[PDB]
RNA sequence: GGAUAGUGGCCUACCAUGGUUUCAACGGGUAACGGGGAAUAAGGGUUCGAUUCCGGAGAGGGAGCCUGAGAAACGGCUACCACAUCCAAGGAAGGCAGCAGGCGCGCAAAUUACCCAAUCCUAAUUCAGGGAGGUAGUGACAAUAAAUAACGAUACAGGGCCCAUUCGGGUCUUGUAAUUGGAAUGAGUACAAUGUAAAUACCUUAACGAGGAACAACUGGAGGGCAAGUCUGGUGCCAGCAGCCGCGGUAAUUCCAGCUCCAGUAGCGUAUAUUAAAGUUGUUGCAGUUAAAAAGCUCGUAGUUGAACUUUGGGUCUGGUUGUCCGGUCCGACUUUAUGUCGCGCACUGGUUUUCAACCGGAUCUUUCCUUCUGGCUAACCUGUACUCCUUGUGGGUGCAGGCGAACCAGGACUUUUACUUUGAAAAAAUUAGAGUGUUCAAAGCAGGCGAAAGCUCGAAUAUAUUAGCAUGGAAUAAUGGAAUAGGACGUUUGGUUCUAUUUUGUUGGUUUCUAGGACCAUCGUAAUGAUUAAUAGGGACGGUCGGGGGCAUCAGUAUUCAAUUGUCAGAGGUGAAAUUCUUGGAUUUAUUGAAGACUAACUACUGCGAAAGCAUUUGCCAAGGACGUUUUCAUUAAUCAAGAACGAAAGUUAGGGGAUCGAAGAUGAUCAGAUACCGUCGUAGUCUUAACCAUAAACUAUGCCGACUAGGGAUCGGGUGGUGUUUUUCUUAUGACCCACUCGGCACCUUACGAGAAAUCAAAGUCUUUGGGUUCUGGGGGGAGUAUGGUCGCAAGGCUGAAACUUAAAGGAAUUG
RNA sequence: GAAUCUGGUCAAACUUGGUCAUUUAGAGGAACUAAAAGUCGUAACAAGGUUUCCGUAGGUGAACCUGCGGAAGGAUCAUUA
RNA sequence: CUCUAACUAUAAAAAUCUCUCUUCUC
């Protein structure tokens, strides 16, 4: 049974890359796995994606330019206190001049800079460079 | 393809096509199929069957692109909804039938093992079919009382 | 992905799984239940008293071969009888029979240590003077 | 009802039979007082918290009580139990877990000292009292700073050297020598004075106080881990050393010493405990094919987890914060000064619509609502009434009835409910963090600083606590709820109902009004009147199938062993070789047959079915099932699963049936040194079954299940699509059987690493330090040991659950060379 | 208004058995370790000289042997010869 | 650029073994 779609999602992207492909089908396309695609156009780590309606959760076709590395979800969307966004970073991210914790606050689906510029906080989907 | 009580793992399916609106070639009226549905429920059949002649002797697709309701619905609009699901119904009649052929020979193990796999699947379904109100909340599955819903 | 869980309601489980698990070790399967009080000579103690009964020498393992100069101690803590190891070169005559001597542990978490074999205590100290003190003639037995 | 100060099964009387529990109740253990906190420290955590503060409890264990506001008090009483004291034997008096001190205990812890100076407290109250407390005594628990020498002048030397005639001055310095000099200083004593309640002690300081400055620094170690010796002597697998590996058997770099050296240094060594190391507890973050470890398989309650979908856009205005360009302001190069100058490209403060670019907001228009009214209060001008102060100018107003309410009140009204997250109030001080501050520095402390010396002063900062509660902004993520019988939402609808009661007719009692205020009830209309998809998730219907899936009943086959008839005639079995055994009552073979029971050869394969065991002669019946096809149906019904359950090879156990073969035990004949083992001949139980048990296997793919993705090559099984395909023959065609292509599902297979592993190897054992899809079970060195005990199941066999004491430095995995 | 005294009430504690828990001896029995220069065999590691191992049952100085099912961790990944 | 044929056939017996392990630095 398909739990964390956006793990899927993420799965999919990661093997498609690390073989060096230019391209990859996701198939349920729900609103976070768009919402993520869409801050990592922002940053530039994906390039231009699509949504294929199918009348049945439709799916996606995600354009890639190598200058990605490695997507992934955590998995149990951890409450994440503000206090605790710079351990996630640290943890998670490779460096602190780069890469982003993808994590949902109340305003919406945003990268850790951002969530830290609005000074808000929520739980955490993922984790992007 | 998962198979809820078995290895199996096909995922043999039909594709509903995307067009929702009423096929173009399609002649027929929306109030003449539900007056067929209608018809065919009052000979005694259930909707699946009811879908199945809409689609092979008539030109109907199906009933929810045609009409805008779909047949459990359109029937239970007009009140010749089944006490009892068809799919569960079809389960009980399973288990009564399994059931039969146990008690008519006893050494026979591997059809006790599947009377469990329908008896647990009937669970489930009553399980799902009680927390939506279709079944009063007193409804149970008994094998003493199955025949008489069966017969 | 992994044997544990991982929902976010899940900390029921994972806590009784570490607690279950946690009696795999020895150190905190001794620590919980307690068994240096109840089956160790000494209860949670470093030092213990004792009387000498006999005076007991015991061979070495196959490497090694010699016989290391012990001493059957009986404690009074308790009752319990060990034999104990007197350290150094000619303390042996030192300790004589039948008066009050310190046993300490032997360093390896009460296990016999080295070749000798069925030993776990040292000797500190003897009718109440330390045994190094006396072996570098700093002090003397006071022979009572 | 009693009692309580008061609520309260707190107690009584009568009723009801209820309350907690797999979200662990109840019971057991705690060498458990709870907490503030301590150690430890990348982050997460682990252990400790008897004790300087806050709570609680106790005064030997128990109960009972007077006095008071407050006690179930114990430096208050009564009694019992335990332990005791004086005794003139009649009696009397006991409570250190207060300060001292003693016995005992144990590895383990202080002087019967001074005093109310300081903090305070009690009292009639300054004055009295206070073993509270402070001061000293002991005190290497811990913690801070820090002496044990410093500098010359000489002899023995070494490096930068002027070059290099050998030199060599030592030209330039740095060490080594029992040589040799002059200084400085405490650690100690001690006039004093300060200190203190009085005294020590410290701070200061007379007078003494360093030459081997004997005023003498130890504790461990010198094979490795781990800095430092293969120097000397001694002992020779002794003595002993060694945390581990190891040294010691006549040349010991390891034992005992001497010499030298190393580490820390007034500290160092040991023991136990504990933390980091321990990614060896793994939530971050462990492993399960073989190293320990996937339940034999399946179902299944609780638990955990669970597909997608319900406003996304835009345009404007506008507020802060940035970097912008420069304004004023001005400062660095020019030095006793600056500007003119060289610009750091402005060290303070603005235009910041200079386009810029954001980084946050706020209001506005969407069929785009933010709870709305009901009176306040109308704050405000869409009010227009009297009108215009002033340049004829909507810049600007004195202002009264409508009328803007988020500019705000205070009231009825409805509030889907959460989880989550931001901010704030709260989380006692001490402690941790941390600001200021020359305690001589520091540990600390909360002090201090500055005057001219003539009173003037800045302090005693902040943060964090991650849980529970309260308020608050947000509405993504996650969950629940609306309207399906409309009993749904709105309205000036139009009707009826119990009422309720302000005022009003004085007040009081009712009768109706009227007005206004909730609904119960019909009817009338307004409305876009109201049901998300149908997961390459699941269940179910249907279609032709497919299968050595399962049950019952039948059918056959040769074979085996016996038996009948017949045939001849010395051997036949068996073996490495023999023997035991059967045979002229004619065995072994030879032909027909007959009986019994088992079983299903060849077909039989890197083939099929099943949940796993397992399933292979034919035919019928019984029901079941996977896969495929499906523009069929329901719409989350699902995945994994503690508790519970169904099957579970062989062997084994009760009975009844059979009884061929083969064969545990047994009987023998051989082989041997022995052979009650392997070879051989007989041979009970068993093997075969109908009921009832058993629940274990190397129950193995030693690989849990569900889900997604990642790489090339062929084949094979079941299904389905297409071929202008080929033989088929029933003239043609329809099938069937092949051939080619494709697809779904299954047991599988070859190549490869570009991934993973300790590798053998794996297309999963990949997508794992670039660590998180869901979920269950198991392992923490080996042995003891899957043993004992206690449960539980079983008739029994035995199954499930399942340690420790103790012992050990390895056991083990894969591979390489022999 | 004292002694005394009626009924309760809180109830310590005593006697008597019962029960459980912890210590506590205890004839005797079955073990397990370490110590490896005892004895009888030589099971296993090679085809361990009967391939090995697992479950179950029987037997026997001893390791072990045998029977029935498995498994390769086998000594075969292989018969369209 | 066309292709499926040849072949057999050995198992007698064999148990056990007292030392001791030694440094790599230009
Ligand atoms: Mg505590
Ligand atoms: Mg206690
Ligand atoms: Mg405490
Ligand atoms: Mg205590
Ligand atoms: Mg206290
Ligand atoms: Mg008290
Ligand atoms: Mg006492
Ligand atoms: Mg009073
Ligand atoms: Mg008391
Ligand atoms: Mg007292
Ligand atoms: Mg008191
Ligand atoms: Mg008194
Ligand atoms: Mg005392
Ligand atoms: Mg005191
Ligand atoms: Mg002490
Ligand atoms: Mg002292
Ligand atoms: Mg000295
Ligand atoms: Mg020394
Ligand atoms: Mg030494
Ligand atoms: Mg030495
Ligand atoms: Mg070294
Ligand atoms: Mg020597
Ligand atoms: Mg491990
Ligand atoms: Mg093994
Ligand atoms: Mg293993
Ligand atoms: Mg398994
Ligand atoms: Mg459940
Ligand atoms: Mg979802
Ligand atoms: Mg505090
Ligand atoms: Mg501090
Ligand atoms: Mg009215
Ligand atoms: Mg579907
Ligand atoms: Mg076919
Ligand atoms: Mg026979
Ligand atoms: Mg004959
Ligand atoms: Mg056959
Ligand atoms: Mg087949
Ligand atoms: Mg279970
Ligand atoms: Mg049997
Ligand atoms: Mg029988
Ligand atoms: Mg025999
Ligand atoms: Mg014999
Ligand atoms: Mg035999
Ligand atoms: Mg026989
Ligand atoms: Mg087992
Ligand atoms: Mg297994
Ligand atoms: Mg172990
Ligand atoms: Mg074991
Ligand atoms: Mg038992
Ligand atoms: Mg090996
Ligand atoms: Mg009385
Ligand atoms: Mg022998
Ligand atoms: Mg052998
Ligand atoms: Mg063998
Ligand atoms: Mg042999
Ligand atoms: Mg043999």
């Amino acid at each position: 049974t398909r739990t964390s779609v956006l793990a899927d999602a993420l799965n999919a992207i990661n093997n498609a890359e690390k073989t060096g492909k230019r391209q990859v089908l996701i198939r349920p396309s729900s609103k976070v796995i768009i919402k993520f695609l869409q801050v990592m156009q922002k940053h530039g780590y994906i390039g231009e994606f699509e949504y294929i309606d199918d009348h049945r959760s439709g799916k996606i076709v995600v354009q890639l330019n190598g200058r990605l590395n490695k997507c992934g979800v955590i998995s149990p969307r951890f409450n994440v206190k503000i206090a605790d966004v710079e351990k996630w970073t640290a943890n998670l991210l490779p460096a602190r001049q780069f890469g982003y914790v993808i994590l949902t606050t109340s305003a919406g689906i945003m990268d850790h800079e951002e969530a830290h510029r609005k000074h808000v906080s929520g739980k955490i989907l993922g984790f992007v460079y | 393809m998962g198979r809820m009580h078995s290895k199996g793992k096909g995922m043999s399916s039909s594709a509903i096509p995307y067009s929702r609106n009423a096929p173009a070639w399609f002649k027929g009226s929306s109030d003449g199929v539900v007056e067929q549905i209608i018809k065919y429920a009052r000979k005694g059949l259930t909707p699946s069957q009811i879908g199945v002649l809409l689609r092979d002797a008539h030109g109907v697709t199906q009933a929810k692109v045609i009409t805008g309701n779909k047949i459990l619905r359109i029937l239970k609009s007009n009140g010749l909804a089944p006490e009892i699901p068809e799919d569960l119904y079809f389960l009980i009649k399973k288990a009564v039938s399994v059931r039969k052929h146990l008690e008519r020979n006893r050494k026979d193990k591997d059809a006790k093992f599947r009377l469990i796999l329908i008896e647990s699947r009937i669970h489930r379904l009553a399980r799902y079919y009680r927390t939506v109100s279709v079944l009063p909340p007193n409804w149970k599955y008994e094998s003493a009382t199955a025949s008489a819903l069966v017969n | 992905g992994k044997g544990k869980p991982r929902g976010l309601n899940s900390a029921r489980k994972l806590r009784v799984h570490r607690r279950n698990n946690r009696w795999a070790e020895t150190t905190y399967k001794k620590r919980l239940l307690g068994t240096a009080f109840k089956s160790s000579p000494f209860g949670g103690s470093s030092h213990a008293k004792g009387i000498v009964l006999e005076k007991i020498g015991i061979e070495s393992k196959q490497p090694n071969s010699a016989i290391r100069k012990c001493v059957r101690v009986q404690l009074i803590k308790n009752g319990k009888k060990v034999t104990a190891f007197v350290p150094n070169d000619g303390c042996l005559n030192f300790v004589d029979e039948n008066d009050e001597v310190l046993l300490a542990g032997f360093g390896r978490k009460g296990k016999a240590k080295g070749d000798i074999p069925g030993v776990r205590f040292k000797v500190v100290k003897v009718s109440g003077v330390s045994l190094l003190a006396l072996w570098k003639e700093k002090k003397e037995k006071p022979r009572s």
